[PDB]
């Protein structure tokens, strides 16, 4: 007989307690509700997979113990939870049960988020939280959850058998035919499979130590958890850390550990006619994620009825409210870039810029743009850089890039060697990680004629094209373009015309709605305003600023905006 | 009679005794009349128990590392020969220091009748770190009979790997009957049950090893970049591997200069994956014991850049310092020193003691090594007080030898010159790892100066294109990289110390300041401090000059200057605990010069006309001279030295506002 | 054009303490019972291994009971699978008698030693061959009868050398097991040990084919079998059956000692062997470890 | 009983100096050992003979430790097991083979010690035929030194040796379908090195120097004597050979506590018309120099100059190669045609000539190194 983990069955009891017994009162009337027989119930309606279950309300039961004990070793009582949940789900919705159905348990809310370097061995099996900028997503493909095989002498059909991630192969055959263990063959049809995504994400900027790189890792998203991650985006991911086979520590300094078959009770004759088999123990920590939020990308869906649903009615209120505003556009337009003095019409076209214009096609095909380019160029110091700084920061799905920085292959899209093996990737560009956005360019006129090539193929074909190696792709760059240059000698020149004093080519000056040339004339009285603004700046930080909207109502009003279609 | 371990004259009982002796009965007494210094010896300091201090503390504050310095054993008589053992076999005299520091441990609480429970110091693992365990020697000066010795190294490190799970238990689990086992690892083997080992269960290859429920300890492997002292004929710089392992795994960040203590292993490496055959010649790395991160020569590192690695250094209990510890009598006497009327001269001239007069110059040096204070917006916005110097000058005028001061005085910065650097190494690449043979993220030379001081000699020199990659990094001190392998934007917080000559190569009175210097006007606005270092030929220059060379080489090894090291320590304490703010005083007269000198540049390109990067430069350069006489608050004296020094550094006395001429003789004054 | 790398050991430190079941410790055993015993004030079976290398008889006669005396779990291992022991034991002859030829013949003023053969000889109880078991099989069996026929002797190879074919790879293999009967549990390999080795760093698909060894027989060496044949004695017969009878087989020193007609005890090992009447059925036979002549015919 | 072999017990390594020719002349015996032969003339029937070898050293390896017998700890039995190597490659021994084990049932597990294995310090040498050695219209070509034991670190890229050694088979490589019998490659396990041109740092005053110093003080007149003896087939130029000499000598290294370093070597520009020898010159104090390196002004790249990140194969890592001014690291560096050279070798001498370090930051490395040279 099988025996069992006495530590795992107080789990179960304690879980199985804890899906029924816990309540909250009621906000709004002070009723005693039970959340989670609640959502087991709504779950029976719609037939959902997944469960999702607070920590704090996990945590608040008995002493804590047992959220410590799930938390520490999750990978061992993930079983008895998934008991647990079947065995409370049979007994008051057992239709659930019948088609069996996978449960996932997804936790959130986790106290503590961890950064990507702080990841350490301890760790391993152990739920945890983690946030990331995922910067590649890999197709859904399929997982062999349980799988069927025959064996090969037999040839009697066996199904619903176990994987424990890599692939495994029974030994038991309880068909009496056979006296082979080893020999099987699976067949792929009757076997079940499960969801599959890989993700890989990226050290957040403000995260990264002081000299070195970012580093990345791959996250596995399984269920209903696959597809809710999307490139260049901030991703806190709540999962439990894993540990993957890797064959690359080979050439590493260190002793790397092997595992040898012991032999002491296997009698042996020398009767003649010695092999035996070794294996490597090399691994590299991996994240598998059962729950997944977005967390926006800065640093505070097109029908609006969809939008207004969201909201709550205080803040539709709100929001009414300051549509109701006669000057809203004044407001509006002091509201962006509090932090530059003056220049009210770059202020103008980049409020316009991240409200942008309707999206509209012929009969023929031709598609008019709706997206509106600005240029900004003129005198050093004249707060350009500024500008893309608040943009970047504020705008949702904005990326800032400078120009010698960047690469053609860089901004656009790359085709991707991944440890020398025979797959290729695609990883997405700056202009398909603000598509539907706002791409920074600042220093325009330092980036290479090459790469202004490829990116104004994105500016009027709207679309990146990827022909190399055996990687053919169409993908979208519907993207507004903020740039900011530096005219020639690096002064702007009074006497000569807009093209004399820009480097960049004249395709590229051609898509550029707006071209705002901001000139340094020294005036003493807006030089000390200038001057007393500034250094207010330097001396009060937050509270020198006073804008008319704050950064989260701007950008609510301009995300109700943009549904409208004029 | 004597027992040894094989391979070894290490005696167990003997070493045991004689480190237990040597931690009860040192005193740095000892320490100081084996270095030959006996006028430095103080009672306070040198009397008490040195090592029982250290574990009272150590008690105390609940760390279970010791930092033992090897040249205190070479101290104390009766462990001479423990120094010996422990370079030679540091695996078995290490552990037997483990055990020596537990017995300590427990018999301090014994003796004393102290409140502290047994049971918590016995379930404590105690391990001692070594350091100082003999000269850097080159690492490929090493032969192979060095092979599992302690070793020093100097090194600046270039890159790590990600935290490596190295297996040390393994969880095997029954198929059939769910029986479990864990098996501790016995060097670098697991071995696998054949069978269960359970009465009931006896079946064969039925325990399968589960790889999630099985224990894990950090691994890390680092690339460091060795600077030895001694380098031989004809030999370049190479890297070496060093493995660090448990609490010392992220310790150590890209771009900074350590001391590594460890020993010196080898390896056999397979030569196929799939083949055990395993290859003749070896490959030797170093298994770190102890990394020392702070040299009382230079500086320590900006704290502000690494105040979440601080935290997770206080997770992890590495117990690294990245900062000298200030003591009670040596703050006294920085506050002594701050306290004298003549202390921005006194700390100008302590300086570059080699180096005569230029003392505008190293006023600015000074002010660049200070910096102005750093702030951060709750809102996401950041300001940071980099101060970047230009030193256009003619030949023969030590901006060489202060870029080099420089680059030893600070403690991360990278000297780099002209046409001897590109774009992309300066910001970050792609290279293929030699172990793994994989694409690596390494970085360039201005990330690897983050939070000190990158020197460029040759600025002039500089191509459009690579000098074009400093814009970001002189006004938003970050890099915004978007390439194949990264789209990021990384920190760095460099402040930048330049070099250049005129176009001529020699200052040339008949042209402009702005053709002379031959810098676009986006790139030179961006520099705080604009240095015009001219030759004017005098009786009294020339022969004070002459004879301060002449000085040098009257003997082999060569007013009141403070050391070196009181000068890195006093301004490490300004640089972490003064963080000055803008009064009213200091606003208006602030307003007052920026629109004053605007004023100025309506004169009728031939001069450098003020803009707004000068107002910024003379908030920072103001922060950072009321960092410099520890005060709290910029006010109005401070702004008037730094708009002071912004005049005297281009010479804006000497030249007419309408031509932009300099003449050499009217007002020059060297 | 690199030689041969060497494999070789040096005892440094104590290992693990010693069992009784490892078959070192039961090789020492057998040492100091050949060194220390005494029958009354006689070390009976050293001066008996020293005069039979004098004689040049490279074999050791042991009374069995003496092992009794002595030690009983080495009994006790030697009766349950005598198989295994004999081997040790004969081992430990072989090495006591090394330090006497090299002691002896240096000193009353090349030479080979071969593995010297065990015979031992028992008072104990003697089984009637019509009550031999399988509980009796592959144990120490002492039992009586007639001998009807001794067969010819045939040359089985103890050292034999051996060459490759087409790849002239050399070998040789020692063989000290003669016990089985219509069988080679000791054979020419089945592929060249060439490739396998890599003795050679230049290692000159070539494959030398399936058995490949050719056995030089100038440089072979061999003993003699002999096959008897034992009848239970016709005086206690039943009437109405035909008396039982057992294959037997004797090597080295234990031949060409009984003629057909004598009375003999036997001490030998109740053994098996498929003879190509039942499915899985063994012919019994005899592995003859001492023959006791109860008469001597004149 | 089992014991150490001799080979386990040996601290010492044992080298052939080949008999000289001068000794050799005077018993009427002839040398093949001492006999200098050129990489060319190094055929198959060489093979096994003690043979000395002059040329270029080109490229030289890390010390490495190669393994020549791995020990193995038993903890079954406490033996420890010896297996010798002496290929590149080797199989590790798994499972205990000392007698206690191999007559045991149970056989132990060896556990590899690197302490009480034997290792010797190892190198790969390139050696290159010589200028005068190559025949007419050939390409020179490169010889294998194998250096093990105390001779490492006695073989630099740039010298002219004469290297004695053994020479010997090597297992073949390269593609198994070219090869066609028991082709073998070919290498000289060093035995000796005398150097054509002794280093400045190997002086040592031994009595035979002293004598030879004495004299040519006793001469007198040294400074002019050795100045007009420089490049005595070039007539007249004797304040040029005189600042010559001082730039084969040159001042003495500066160091302040600071930290701060003054060179003291001198630099030396020859600038004039054409047809004054001064090639002949520079060719004269750059062979004198035992690490002169001559270079013209087009024909040395940037990259030929400085610096360049390359595989290591024989120790499989990358490694910084030096160029030109690596190469005579305290040294003279040889510069014909100054006035042709481009801008980024201008711009590395610039910093060659004071700092005498070369700060390299490209997507290759990141590095400062030492280039010391005294430039001519
Ligand atoms: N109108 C302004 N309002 C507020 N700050 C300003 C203004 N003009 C300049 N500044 C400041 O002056 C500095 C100029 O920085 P940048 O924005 O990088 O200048 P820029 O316009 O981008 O010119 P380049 O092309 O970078 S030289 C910053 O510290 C700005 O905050
Ligand atoms: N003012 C000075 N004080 C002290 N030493 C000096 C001074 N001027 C020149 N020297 C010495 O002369 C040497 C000349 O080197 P540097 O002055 O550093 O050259 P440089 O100023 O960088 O000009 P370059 O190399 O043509 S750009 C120094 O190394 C000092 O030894
Ligand atoms: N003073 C001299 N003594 C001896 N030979 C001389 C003298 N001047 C010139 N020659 C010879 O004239 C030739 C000049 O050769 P080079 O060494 O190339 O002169 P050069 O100064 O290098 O001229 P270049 O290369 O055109 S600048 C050689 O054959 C010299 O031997
Ligand atoms: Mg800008
Ligand atoms: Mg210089
Ligand atoms: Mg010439
Ligand atoms: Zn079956
Ligand atoms: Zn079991
Ligand atoms: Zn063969
Ligand atoms: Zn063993």
């Amino acid at each position: 007989k099988k025996v069992d983990d006495v530590t795992g069955e107080k789990v179960r009891e304690a879980f199985e307690q804890f899906l029924e017994d816990f309540s909250v009162q009621s906000t709004d009337t002070g009723e005693v509700e039970k959340v989670y027989r609640a959502q087991i119930e709504f779950m029976k309606i719609y037939d959902l997979n997944t469960i999702y279950i607070d920590y704090q309300h996990l945590s608040m039961r008995e002493n804590g113990a047992l959220a410590m004990a799930i938390s520490e070793q999750y990978y061992r009582f993930l079983p008895f939870l998934q008991k647990g949940l079947r065995r409370v789900v049979r007994k008051y919705a057992p239709e659930l049960l019948n088609t069996e159905r996978v449960f996932q348990i997804s936790f959130f809310n986790l106290p503590t988020v961890h950064r990507i370097r702080d990841i350490r061995s301890e760790k391993i099996g152990s739920l945890l939280s983690i946030s990331g900028t995922v910067t590649r997503t890999s197709e859904v493909r399929p997982e062999l959850y349980k799988a069927s095989f025959t064996c090969d002498m037999c040839r009697a059909i066996v199904d619903n058998v176990e994987q424990s991630f890599k692939y495994t192969e029974p030994t038991f055959c309880p068909n009496p035919s056979c006296e082979n263990r080893a020999f099987w063959t699976l067949n792929v049809t009757r076997s079940r499979f499960l969801d599959w995504q890989k993700v890989r994400i990226q050290e957040n900027a403000n995260e990264i130590p002081t000299g070195s790189m970012p580093r990345t890792l791959d996250v596995i998203l399984r269920g209903d958890s696959v597809e809710r991650a999307k490139p260049g985006d901030r991703c806190k991911f709540t999962g439990v850390e894993i540990v993957v086979p890797d064959v690359t520590q080979l050439g590493l300094p260190g002793v790397k550990p092997s595992s040898t078959l012991d032999t002491r009770g296997i009698s042996k004759t020398t009767e003649g006619l010695r092999s035996l088999g070794v294996r490597d123990l090399t691994y590299k920590i991996s994240f598998l994620a059962c729950h997944v939020i977005s967390i926006g990308s800065n640093i505070g869906e097109r029908d609006q009825e969809v939008f207004l649903n969201s909201l709550s009615s205080d803040e539709i209120n709100e929001l009414k409210e300051m549509v109701k505003d006669e000057h809203i556009y004044d407001k509006l337009v002091r509201s962006i870039a509090p932090a530059v003095f003056g220049h009210e019409a770059v202020k103008k076209g980049i409020l316009l810029q991240m409200l942008g214009g309707v999206h509209k096609s012929t009969v023929e095909g031709i598609k008019l743009r709706g997206d509106i380019n600005i240029c900004v160029v003129g005198d050093p110091s004249t707060s350009k850089s500024q500008f893309l700084k608040y943009v970047v920061g504020f705008a949702p799905r904005s990326v800032y890039t400078s120009g010698k920085a960047s690469s053609a292959a860089g901004l656009t899209a790359a085709v991707v060697r991944d440890e020398e093996g025979g797959d290729y990737t695609i990883e997405a560009g700056a202009l398909m990680l603000a598509d539907n956005g706002i791409c920074c360019i600042d220093e325009f006129d330092k980036m290479d004629i090459s790469d202004q090539v490829a990116i104004h193929e994105a500016m009027e074909q709207q679309t990146i094209s990827i022909a190399k190696a055996g990687i053919h792709a169409t993908l979208n760059a519907r993207t507004s373009i903020l740039a900011a240059a530096n005219p020639v000698g690096g002064r702007y020149n009074r006497k000569l015309s807009l093209r004399g004093n820009l480097n960049m080519t004249a395709p590229i000056m051609s898509r550029f709605d707006l071209f705002f040339v901001i000139l340094d004339d020294c005036n003493e009285k807006i030089d000390t305003e200038l001057a007393s603004h500034i250094v207010d700046l330097h001396m009060k930080r937050d509270e020198a600023i006073e804008p008319p909207f704050s950064a989260e109502q701007l950008r609510r009003y301009i995300k109700y905006a943009r549904t409208f279609k004029p | 009679p004597l027992r040894i371990i094989w391979g070894t004259n290490v005696s167990i009982q003997e070493c045991t005794t004689n480190f237990r002796n040597f931690l009860m009965s040192f005193k740095y007494k000892f320490r100081k009349i084996l270095d030959e210094r006996e006028e430095f010896i103080n009672n306070t300091t040198d009397e008490e128990l040195y090592y029982i201090k250290q574990l009272n503390e150590m008690r105390e504050l609940g760390t279970s590392n010791l930092n033992l310095d090897a040249r205190n054993l070479l101290a104390y008589k009766q462990t001479e020969d423990l120094y010996h053992q422990l370079l030679n076999y540091p695996q078995e005299v290490i552990s037997i220091m483990d055990q020596t520091i537990k017995d300590c441990m427990v018999s301090l609480i014994v003796d004393n009748n102290l409140d502290y429970d047994l049971d918590e110091i016995e379930t404590k693992f105690y391990k001692v770190r070594p350091y100082n365990v003999g000269s850097c020697k080159g690492m490929r000066e090493l032969n192979p009979n060095d092979i599992d010795k302690l070793i020093n190294l100097k090194g600046l490190v270039l890159r790590s790997t990600p935290v490596i799970p190295d297996m040390k238990v393994a969880f095997f689990k029954c198929n059939v009957c769910d029986h479990t086992m864990a098996v501790e690892i016995d060097r670098g083997v697991i071995q696998e049950p054949a069978r269960c080992e359970r009465i009931d269960c006896n079946e064969p290859n039925s325990m399968s090893l589960i790889h999630n429920r099985c224990s894990f300890a950090d691994k890390q492997v680092i690339k460091l970049q060795e600077t030895p002292d001694f380098v031989p004929d004809g030999q370049t710089p190479h890297s070496i591997s060093l493995c660090v392992y448990d609490e010392l795994v992220d310790s150590c960040r890209a771009g900074d200069r350590i001391e590594v203590t460890g020993t010196f292993r080898s390896i056999p490496i397979r030569a196929n994956s799939r083949q055990r055959v395993l290859k003749s010649l070896y490959k030797t790395y170093v298994d770190v014991v102890h990394v020392k991160k702070v040299s009382d020569k230079r500086l320590d590192v900006d704290t502000s850049t690494i105040e979440q690695e601080l935290m997770q250094n206080k997770v992890d209990h590495n117990e690294v310092e990245e900062v000298r510890q200030i003591t009670d009598q040596d703050l006294a006497k920085i506050r002594e020193v701050a306290a004298r009327e003549d202390l921005y001269s006194l700390l100008a001239r302590s300086i570059a003691p080699s180096i005569y007069e230029l003392e505008d110059v190293k006023k600015g040096i000074l002010l660049q090594l200070f910096g102005g204070t750093n702030k951060t917006f709750t809102k996401g916005g950041r300001y940071r007080g980099d101060i970047n110097i230009l030193l256009c000058g003619d030949p023969s005028t030590s901006k060489s030898q202060i870029l080099q001061y420089v680059h030893k005085i600070t403690p991360r910065g990278v000297y780099t010159s002209g046409k001897g650097s590109s774009a992309v190494g300066l910001t970050a690449y792609i290279t293929r790892d030699v172990d793994t043979k994989q694409l690596v993220l390494e970085s360039g030379a201005l990330v690897l100066s983050d939070g000190g001081v990158c020197c460029i000699d040759e600025f002039d020199k500089m191509s459009d294109s690579t000098r074009s990659v400093l814009h970001e990094v002189m006004e938003q001190q970050t890099i915004s990289i978007a390439k194949a392998g990264i789209i990021t934007t990384l920190n760095a917080r460099s402040s930048i110390l330049a070099s250049a000559n005129p176009i001529g190569s020699r200052y040339n009175p008949n042209l402009p300041v702005t053709e002379n210097i031959d810098l676009p006007p986006p790139l030179l606005s961006r520099f705080d401090l604009v240095y015009l270092v001219l030759d004017k030929v005098d009786e009294k220059n020339d022969r004070e000059l002459a004879k301060h060379l002449t000085n040098l080489y009257l003997e082999d090894k060569p007013d009141d200057v403070l050391p070196v090291e009181f000068l890195t320590m006093y301004i490490s304490y300004a640089k972490e605990h003064i963080h000055p703010i803008i009064t009213e005083a200091a606003k208006t007269e602030l307003v007052r010069a920026y629109v004053g000198m605007r004023k100025m540049g309506d004169d009728s390109e031939k001069r450098i006309t003020a803009t707004t990067r000068q107002l910024e430069s003379m908030i920072r350069l103001a922060e950072a001279h009321a960092k410099m006489k520890l005060k709290n608050v910029v006010e109005l004296e401070d702004v008037q030295e730094a708009v002071r020094l912004i005049r005297s550094a281009i010479k804006d006395y000497a030249t007419d506002p309408k031509t932009g001429k300099i003449d050499m003789n009217l007002v020059q004054t060297g | 054009s690199f030689d041969r790398p060497e494999i070789y050991s040096a005892p440094v430190l104590q290992g693990e303490s010693p069992n009784d079941d490892d078959n070192t410790e039961i090789i020492k055993s057998f040492k100091n019972f050949i060194l220390e015993f005494r029958l009354d004030s006689q070390f009976i079976y050293r001066d008996q291994l020293r005069n039979n290398i004098l004689v040049k008889n490279y074999s050791l006669t042991v009374n069995m009971e003496h092992l009794i005396g002595y030690n009983e779990d080495i009994y006790k291992k030697l009766s349950d699978e005598p198989s295994d022991i004999i081997p040790l034991f004969e081992t430990a002859i072989t090495q006591v008698a090394k330090r006497i030829s090299i002691l002896s013949r240096a000193q009353s003023a090349l030479n080979s030693l071969p593995t010297f053969q065990l015979i031992l000889n028992s008072n104990a109880n003697q089984i009637p061959l019509r009550d031999l078991d399988s509980e009796h099989v592959s144990k120490i069996v002492r039992l009586s009868g007639i001998i009807i026929s001794t067969s010819v002797l045939s040359s089985r190879a103890t050292y034999l050398s051996i060459m490759c074919r087409n790849c002239r790879h050399t070998t040789s293999i020692t063989i000290n097991n003669f016990n089985s009967i219509t069988g080679n549990t000791v054979s020419l390999p089945r592929s060249c040990l060439s490739t396998i080795e890599s003795e050679s760093s230049m290692a000159n698909k070539k494959n030398c084919g399936p058995d490949p060894y050719i056995i030089i027989h100038e440089s072979s060496k061999f003993i003699d079998q002999q096959f008897l044949k034992l009848q239970e004695i016709p005086e206690l017969v039943p009437v109405g059956e035909m008396p039982r009878n057992l294959t037997m087989t004797c090597d080295r020193y234990l031949t060409n000692k009984v003629i057909p007609g004598t009375r003999v005890t036997i001490v030998g090992i109740y053994s098996i062997y498929n003879s190509k009447s039942g499915v899985a059925i063994r012919t019994p036979y005899i592995k003859i470890l001492g023959i006791q002549s109860d008469v001597e015919t004149s | 009983t089992e014991l150490f072999p001799p080979n386990l017990t040996r601290r010492y390594f044992l080298y052939f100096k080949p008999l000289s020719q001068n000794c050799a002349r005077r018993y009427r015996k002839k040398a093949i050992s001492s006999k200098p032969l050129s990489v060319r003339q190094i055929k198959g029937d060489f093979l096994g003979q003690l043979i000395t070898v002059r040329g270029i050293i080109t490229r030289v390896s890390d010390v490495k430790p190669a393994v020549e017998v791995i020990a193995y700890t038993c903890d079954q039995c406490g033996y420890e097991v010896f297996q010798e190597v002496n290929s590149r490659t080797f199989t590790p021994l798994s499972e205990c083979t000392s007698e206690e084990c191999s007559q045991n049932q149970t056989k132990g597990q060896l556990f590899m010690s690197t302490r009480a294995s034997k290792f010797s310090a190892f190198q790969e040498c390139k050696i290159q035929e010589l200028s005068q050695q190559v025949p007419v219209g050939h390409i020179p070509r490169s010889l294998n030194i194998h250096v093990n034991g105390t001779l490492v670190r006695s073989l630099s890229p740039g010298d002219i040796v004469d290297v004695t050694g053994i020479f010997l088979p090597a297992p073949y490589t390269g593609f198994k379908a070219l090869k066609a019998g028991l082709l073998t490659e070919t290498y000289l396990e060093a035995q000796f090195v005398r150097q054509h041109k002794k280093k400045f740092a190997s002086f040592s005053l031994t009595s035979d120097v002293e004598e030879r110093v004495m004299e040519l003080i006793t001469s007198g007149d040294v400074y002019n004597r050795l100045a007009k003896s420089i490049a005595p087939e070039i007539y007249g130029n004797l304040d040029v050979k005189k600042a010559l000499l001082l730039l084969l000598v040159g001042g003495v290294d500066k160091r302040v506590g600071d930290g701060m370093k003054i060179r003291g070597d001198i630099n030396v520009c020859l600038m004039g018309d054409p047809g004054v020898a001064k090639s002949q010159l520079l060719k004269a104090i750059c062979k004198i120099s035992p690490r002169g390196v001559y270079t013209t002004g087009k024909g040395s790249s940037g990259v030929g100059l400085t610096a360049a990140v390359m595989k290591d194969p024989v120790t499989d890592e990358m490694i910084l190669e030096g160029g030109a001014l690596v190469l005579a690291d305290n040294g003279i560096c040889c510069i014909d045609e100054f006035d042709k050279m481009d801008e980024s070798d201008r711009t590395a001498i610039h910093e060659v000539m004071e700092q005498q370090t070369i700060s390299i930051s490209k997507a290759g490395i990141n590095t400062t190194l030492n280039a010391r040279t005294s430039i001519l």
